């Protein structure tokens, strides 16, 4: 038993999904004693805390999650997040945070795939089918390449390699390689490393019978 | 000068150093919160390729100066504040560098000087917001937010290239 009581209630965790640009955000929360069966979900800029801006359907919802389209478009900023957790017709607590689009961009749902070939790697990353000029995200995409141990990591231009499958060719290798390919960003630093599901595949095994 | 758009960090690390000097969230502080009312006319408008440069470099010469004060130093992270200064002195060399070759920065009217007195006075305004709340820590946070908000879509011109209608 050390530092204070723990608050097994009060939780207030927040977590933010980015599933195919589009910015879905989830609030975690423990039940100590009173069980809160809705929640309302409010954000904002953060250049001044008063346009309290309520997000449709996830107002007084049953849902743990509420999903974005075009609501947060201060990409260029960190939108406040208020959580209100009613409970009946009483509020029990409510916490904020914030989140920059610019640092954060938990990317992570986006299939992605690997072929290996006898003496290359062909990753197969399949991104949303939408068009660059449509948007306007800056963020750079990073493909680990753990191959049989050696951990290393590609970073590759994204300018119009976003807007479908990402095929990226990895060379210099030998056979008998299993690789683990993770899908993650960097943005001023990379402190953003959202690793992906470490897919490994192994190209042709040239690991037989050593003969003349 | 930076001619072409190849890459940029600059701006990406400003939003990193103001956001782990950060202390507390803006709904905290949802009492001693206004608006500064910053002008966005004589920074998305008008200026659009260059022309702006001049303005953002005079305009990191008041938040330098606003956070190099005894008060900011001491209400900041100094060990944050020394990088914040670094790559203020950074973002001002790679600005100044187009101002001192011979590109078009500084070939506008008196309009290039009412941008950077627009700063000043919109920094002024911050000046007194600190004195009446007696540089208390929620009057930082929205000090600190609106720098913030400011100092992103500063370089806004070179970023929002989305819709050209």
């Amino acid at each position: 038993s050390y530092d204070s009581p723990d608050y097994t209630d009060e939780s207030c965790t927040f977590k933010i999904s980015l599933r195919n640009f589009r910015s879905i955000l989830s609030w975690e929360l423990k039940n100590h004693s009173i069980v809160p069966t809705h929640y309302t979900l409010l954000y904002t800029i953060m250049s001044k805390p008063e346009d309290l801006k309520v997000v449709k359907n996830c107002a007084n919802t049953t849902r743990s999650f509420c999903d974005l389209t075009d609501e947060w478009r201060s990409t260029h900023e960190a939108y406040v997040t208020v959580l209100e957790g009613f409970s009946g017709n009483t509020t029990l607590f409510s916490c904020s945070h914030n989140f920059w689009l610019a640092i954060d961009m938990s990317f992570e749902p986006p299939e992605f795939e690997i072929v290996g070939f006898t003496n290359h790697i062909n990753v197969m990353v399949k991104f949303p089918s939408i068009v660059e000029e449509e948007l306007q995200f800056d963020l750079s995409l990073v493909i680990e390449e753990q191959s049989e141990g050696i951990v290393k990591k590609h970073k590759p231009e994204i300018k119009g390699n976003m807007s479908g499958n990402f095929t990226y060719i990895i060379d210099k290798l030998i056979p008998n390689t299993n690789y683990c390919v993770s899908v993650y960003l960097e943005h001023s630093d990379e402190q953003a490393v959202i690793k992906s599901p470490l897919k490994c595949t192994l190209l042709p095994p040239g690991q037989e019978s050593e003969f003349s | 000068c930076d001619l072409p758009q190849t890459h940029s960090l600059g701006s990406r690390r400003t939003l990193m150093l103001l956001a782990q000097m950060r202390k507390i969230s803006l709904f905290s502080c949802l009492k001693d919160r206004h608006d500064f009312g910053f002008p966005q006319e004589e920074f998305g408008n008008q200026f659009q390729k260059a022309e702006t440069i001049p303005v953002l470099h005079e305009m990191i010469q008041q938040i330098f100066n606003l956070f190099s004060t005894k008060d900011s130093s001491a209400a900041w992270d100094e060990t944050l504040l020394d990088k914040f200064y670094t790559e203020l002195y950074q973002q001002l060399n790679d600005l100044e560098a187009c101002v001192i070759q011979g590109v078009g920065v500084t070939e506008t009217p008196l309009m290039k000087e009412d941008s950077i007195l627009a700063v000043r006075k919109y920094f002024q305004r911050i000046t007194l917001y600190l004195k009446e709340k007696k540089y208390s820590p929620c009057a930082w946070e929205v000090v600190r937010a609106e720098i913030m908000r400011s100092f992103s879509l500063s370089t806004n011109l070179q970023e929002s290239l989305r819709s050209k209608e």
